[PDB]
């Protein structure tokens, strides 16, 4: 990893991140067959089996009752698109002909591919353990509507098998039919690994995905289709990682407050976030929740990306002379803060606040001069601002300083800064 | 209902390589797999291999591992089986059948007319 | 792999006779057994899936039963067109091992 | 449904949505009576009953230890108001006199109405299954403090009945006494349906609510009152839907950019979100989480609404000539993006990006010209921007094009405002 | 509590809140020893014990597979710092030498202090119940790989002890190794109370924390370290409350609008949120989720604070004359809204809307005049805006009115044709 | 303690309609319901109907379904029972009692002095 | 609906005698039984609620017991004012069916 | 392996106060606690008290409650035990040992050479 | 507090003899028992922790067993250096009560 400190803009650029970009959705329909629980009745009063059975009928009955700022522009659009796309596909699946075809398709196997009337191919998986156990064991056990039988093993077995079903219904009921993530009850590790193996991607992408099975769950979601007879049908949208291992980098910045003629006008780059090259294009991810790190890998959702010109990288090289319009802000209000980076921290220190760096071994080592300072995780273990202590990262990597005169020194000629916000530098100039 | 049309009978000399075709019709080929089963004269049914027409993945039994190459053309809905290092004892009827799409096994509901291969 | 043993190997019967064919799995396969009809010189035909579900277009005289390891194919009334070799197949493991087959011959 | 594409503003208006507006809160107090578990002791060492019993005492002990950007202005205010109102009501309920009255009120029945000293009427419901079981069973079963009894059915029974209680305490403990939603353990489906039936609303509103029981749960929340003796007391705030089926519509927009002499004059309508007419007034919902769709119905919280003049609708008819201050945002920077609508998508395609539409059957059908383009879900199944594929909706409905000269073509060539924010249409021109 | 209504700026200041400030993190490593479950095999087919055992092996195997807007600048930075600091510490813990040392350290006791190679001291706690049970029971019970034994008590016991382990794995799997909160399964109430007691703080701080054991859970988080043989290792970061009971206050404001010649001179204080004095410095908390109330106590995370000069308090005393830059918004569009405060509510009622106050006992009491009005919770129980009813607080306290002139009236909307956001007063004038 | 005052005895001819009043006192009427019970001479206690003073919902037994109309005025805390299609056999004492607010049954803890209705 | 049968219909007793009245539910009603005292020409008076809880102002000589389907009202020492008809009522179902009543008469 | 060095033998008159030292070496003192155990001539081992060197918390048995004051100097890794109101019967060997850091008990794996205290 | 009783108090044995020492807890302490060796005029030395785990540097001739309340220290072959007093200690409760000790003396 390489972190470069930019004195010119009081910002840092960290390179070497790999890209794991979600390019599509793989629709998997699951049919959890509950069986003919409606005809089971308990006439011998309260009993252990009756308690689970009544809960089961209640759960089944209940389910019938449910069925100009880049970051501000994009935040939620990808999420809305994910749900909307799933809902669009769900409406196609809701056709009785498709449910009937899927049920027929799964009549002879536990897994089959069916082509919906809308032309989408979906992988269908059958869950039969509950239907078989009840019919081959519990149903027979309940003789002449008597449920208080002495065979406690039967009751314990029933409570064990229905655990998954009750959890699935609970999550959808509690989430009004749209869950925020794929729990183990919606898709087990075995089911997920099998589902991934059938994805239309290269062998390399599959391998990377198999190693990060847990990350796949967090970006997916489940949607309840409906209740058709004794079978509960729901759909799971799995993320398709069609682009993997592409150069990504992250830009972080802190306010470059420059005191000019009694004006601490500050310059703050708002172009912060993740940027990745893809097929020669630069994709920008402005929303916090759309990119997550796991080591050198950053998982970003392509549906959240906004294509930016390649020249946008020049803001990290010669922002003061580039013809590209870089996204920044020009406010006189001085702001002291710590911006923790992967390999260090930006420390904006100004007259009035006390700033120091320290280690567990020496305590306070030295006071920091006023202005923007970059502190490596090797020079100190912790940074202290007044009474606020910030813990430094222990990641290993290379640190470089790109010397330059701060643009903030000339960003505002003390000329009606107008506390401009989210504006181009030329406006402030 | 779907139909399978296999190539005609073939006679080959020992050690040669034979390529057998299997054309699918009247069904959505890309939604299933093709399984190959052979019957040696006087012997039972033996599994030869399987190919997913959706993913292209292949699996083979130990006696055919490395010897058979399977391909599935989704554009023409035609499967081909190529058996290498033929021996005199490999003279048998090779049948192609509609196998599972994926790892879940299923019964074979469509069968080809069969191809007699004579070594 | 699960070995599949059919019994009997050959059965001689007359039209109208009740025919019983057994299939043994070396380990439990629940209900994932399939039955195929293979007439000489004709392609095999699927008869029963999941041990007991009758296939579309199969005459109702054919019925399947059993679970776990021991499965049985029963023909309620043998017709002239039923004289053929029958093979059971387990649909539980990836290898889908076939049985050695049972030949149904006309009783002299 | 009717979707109208506005060439004048590169925006779409979708009409025909029905309104399900939360107008109030129905306070329901629940008394989960645990019973005199404190006097039960196990002196025969570790046992199955002891394990659940110790956990039960632990849970009870643990609970004793707990007791002018419109969207940026409004977001959370409704949520803060909901919690604050509940807390205000909770403080009234916390009086020992009210707890004593409620307990007395419920002495002779499982459900009664009590008027608090603060004058609010609250519906109280009693949960007695656990107290009955323990006393009439567990307590007795435990003979001379011996808990390792051979009657495993007793131990299994106890583990089954305490499941709800342990879940309730867990949710409040994990949420520090304020849960984000009403789980099945806080209020079962049977309890909710009964509670709804007593709500002070018209029969029509009740019917609509009974069909959407799952949506009612998602907007409510639970608050822990405290532990008074052997009974756990908590309160549940149910949403009162006093206004239903009123004309709602949603406005979506994309950046309208016109290019003259290589320069860019962009304009983006920020008046995006849900709008509903109510008693002739127009209510605007600026926050993403305050409105949720279910078919033709949009569930919005009236406490999140900001009343806007009826003239605000003119921004969708003649924004260029209307005297109404339609607030928008502008920027000499073009942003290419896809804005998915219920019946289509706005495709802003400018310089530097490749845009095409396609179907699952034909793949790429045709390239799109530069500018703002509206694509119906009938013309194509998917839209592709460079390498980014957007899945189109499959909702059925009517599409209309309202032709008009783009407002961005009516900018000022002599000088275009740069990176405007929280401004108005006139400020951009 | 003392709430002062400022007619000078249509805002309220509420004093008397106490401070509970998180100053650090206490690293707690837990070693959940699962035992040698890999060598247990069931050859007698499906059985109750096998079902839990297969689930256990599946869970263990699955775990192997996982391993200048002040508020817009600061929001999430504290959260990112907390995770990053934990990850920085986690990488240190991931060294095999430290895992070996911790395992050796815990060989002779259930709790020991170990110094990591990076020098950080961490408190390690051992969980042994599961390893004991299985080895001394389940393992033995399983004779010659036969698991369908008639001793149902064995099967029930196993299902009871593995509940915690399965929950821990489930939460990390569902959260991809980083949970948002500390459930009861990650750290029980007894474990937390013990951990808190060893924290390096004064006896007074410990006492306050012991009384609020439930609150500590909500600000902490858990991180999965990895799987080393038969022991699952994870780390929990507990919040260190090094500063307690310091004067805090909250500032709320509503749009101050003055209708001059129809034009509305609107003013909006953007300096809303929590402020606390600490060691003579003023700490500002701009993000909603960083401060939470419990009676008189407000829990704020010091890592989210931005130090502001003491003069910032002057914005509440003489904002019109003070030399301090009080950043506020100024536009022409009037926004009518209710801002609920702890001891009352600000009611901005302008032209075009009907506003009234009422009580639960008397209903509508009196109509409100146009402009910014402050309503005490004693004058009325409810406030109604058109059809929107806002429930008033029932908190007790003192109310004072500081009479003055709205800076909005000072603004001349006819001479102020500019919609501005967070532009202090310099731009407004 | 709350009190209930019923109307005086009434004698009516067969087929007429009678309206019986029930005035509640000393208790918060709007928090409960009113149940109506009659006693035919020589017979036991028979449930006539119930009305929620909070929601106004009503339920009736099959022999009174459609024949009885119940109203509850929360402003005056007075309930009225109107019995239609009177027969000679309907001559009985009709009692109003404080019933449950809601669907949960409860014992009746306040009783009116009773009204003798003679047909 | 649950039918409620009281037994006996009439009981003649002397002052101080121990009186026992039984009430039978056609199905289990747990403890949701109520008891009412109805003197001739006087309004009914509630005696016991939830099968065993004594009502406020009721003399302690009255006690209620039982659960499920059989319930019993016991008077420890009959006083002159206790000679009245007694009716049991189930408070388990919506219909709240009353018993036919038991008349307590002075023993001749 | 860590080592513990205790002070030399001390002879004191009845009623006086004695202060005993315990110097820790070769181990990270701040990560453990110090437990004090005495052996009266002819008697067994008796626990005297414990101090956490990490938190400074102390616990004492009832016979030593209020009589013993424990301090732990983390800078010099030296523990001190001060026993008040000495009696003739308190003449015994007092041992310091590396005790638990916290509330979880542990065996004592490092022992001092012992200090004979004579009253 | 848990009282710890050692038995026997004194044992006379010869070199090579198998020595057995018992320790009894007044209540269940699972496996939280420790054993210490205390030679006259020398500081105590830890022998066994958690009832059965041998401490580093302890000769393999020493072995510990038992669980719950009753625990036993066994020396497989007594050496001259093993003649000392032995004390058991429970590591289950905060008080860490010591046993009265067992003196191992040379058999005459
Ligand atoms: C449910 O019923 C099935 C079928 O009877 C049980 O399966 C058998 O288990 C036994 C005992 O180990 C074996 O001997 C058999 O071979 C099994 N038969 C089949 C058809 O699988 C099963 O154990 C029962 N389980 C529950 C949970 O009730
Ligand atoms: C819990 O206690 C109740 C009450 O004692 C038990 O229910 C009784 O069961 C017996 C024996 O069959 C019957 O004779 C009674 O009529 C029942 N009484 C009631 C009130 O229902 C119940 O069985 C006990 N449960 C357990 C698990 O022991």
């Amino acid at each position: 990893l390489k972190e470069s400190y930019l004195e010119e803009s009081c910002s840092t650029i960290t390179e070497g991140y790999l890209s794991v970009l979600r390019t599509g959705w793989y629709t998997n329909v699951f049919t959890l067959e509950v069986g003919d629980v409606e005809n089971l009745t308990c006439a011998d009063g309260p009993s252990l089996i009756k308690t689970e059975l009544d809960l089961t009928k209640s759960a089944l009955r209940e389910l019938r009752t449910c069925s100009f700022v880049l970051g501000a522009i994009a935040c939620g659009v990808a999420t809305a698109a994910a749900v909307t796309a799933g809902v669009a596909i769900a409406k196609c699946i809701r056709l009785e002909s498709e449910v009937t075809a899927i049920k027929n398709c799964l009549k002879k196997t536990n897994e089959c591919v069916s082509t919906l009337g809308c032309g989408v191919r979906v992988l269908a998986t059958a869950v039969r353990e509950l239907k078989d156990f009840v019919s081959k064991n519990l149903t027979r056990a309940i003789n002449k509507n008597k449920c208080d039988i002495p065979d406690l093993k039967m009751a314990v077995s029933f409570s064990q098998f229905n655990r998954r079903f009750l959890n699935v219904v609970r999550q959808f009921s509690d989430n009004a039919g749209i869950t925020p993530a794929i729990s183990k009850d919606l898709m087990t590790d075995a089911e997920l690994a099998r589902a991934i193996s059938n994805m239309p991607t290269s062998a390399g992408q599959i391998k990377l995905m198999l190693e990060n099975r847990c990350m796949v769950r967090r970006k997916g979601f489940g949607i309840l289709i409906g209740v058709y007879g004794s079978s509960v049908i729901y759909m799971v949208q799995l993320p398709i990682f069609g682009v993997i291992d592409t150069p990504c980098w992250i830009v972080k910045a802190a306010p470059s407050c420059s005191e000019k003629k009694g004006n601490y006008a500050c310059l703050l780059r708002e172009d912060q976030g993740w940027y990745c090259q893809n097929a020669g294009s630069t994709v920008y991810y402005p929303c916090e929740k759309d990119c997550e790190t796991r080591g050198d890998h950053v998982f970003c959702d392509t549906a959240a990306g906004i294509n930016v010109a390649e020249q946008s990288k020049e803001c990290n090289i010669n922002i003061s002379t580039t013809n590209y319009p870089c996204k920044v802000s020009c406010g006189r209000h001085p702001i002291s803060m710590v911006a923790l980076s992967p390999l260090g921290a930006l420390v904006a220190c100004y007259k009035g606040v006390s700033c120091s760096i320290g280690s567990n071994r020496v305590g306070i080592i030295k006071q920091l001069n006023k202005g923007c300072s970059y502190i490596t995780n090797q020079d100190a273990d912790t940074v202290t601002i007044d009474n606020t202590v910030y813990q430094l990262s222990k990641v290993e990597g290379e640190q470089h300083v790109i010397k330059g005169r701060p643009v903030s020194s000339s960003f505002d000629p003390v000329k009606f800064p107008q506390d401009q916000f989210n504006v181009a530098l030329d406006q402030c100039f | 209902q779907g139909q399978l049309v296999q190539s005609g009978p073939e006679v080959k000399k020992p050690g040669a390589t034979v390529k057998v075709s299997c054309r699918a019709s009247a069904y959505p080929f890309g939604n299933y797999g093709i399984t190959w089963v052979r019957q040696v004269p006087g012997q039972g049914l033996e599994w030869v291999g399987w190919i997913s027409a959706y993913t292209g993945h292949t699996k083979f039994p130990q006696n055919f591992q490395g010897r058979v190459t399977l391909t599935a053309d989704t554009s023409t809905s035609t499967g081909y089986m190529e058996l290498r290092s033929l021996t005199s004892d490999d003279t048998a009827v090779y049948y192609c059948a509609r196998g599972p799409c994926c790892s879940s096994p299923r019964p074979y509901d469509i069968w080809g007319q069969g191809t007699m291969v004579t070594v | 792999d699960i070995q599949m043993t059919q019994s009997p190997s050959t059965l001689s019967a007359s039209v109208g006779d009740r025919v019983t064919i057994t299939c043994r799995a070396s380990q439990s396969i629940d209900d994932w057994l399939a039955w195929y009809q293979h007439s000489p010189g004709k392609a095999p035909k699927l008869l029963i899936y999941r041990a007991s579900r009758l296939e579309s277009g199969v005459p109702s005289r054919f019925s399947g039963s059993g679970s776990g390891t021991e499965f049985t194919l029963t023909i309620s009334s043998l017709q002239p067109d039923d004289f053929a070799s029958y093979y059971c197949q387990q649909c539980y493991t990836y290898s889908q091992t076939f049985g050695q087959g049972t030949r149904v011959e006309i009783k002299r």
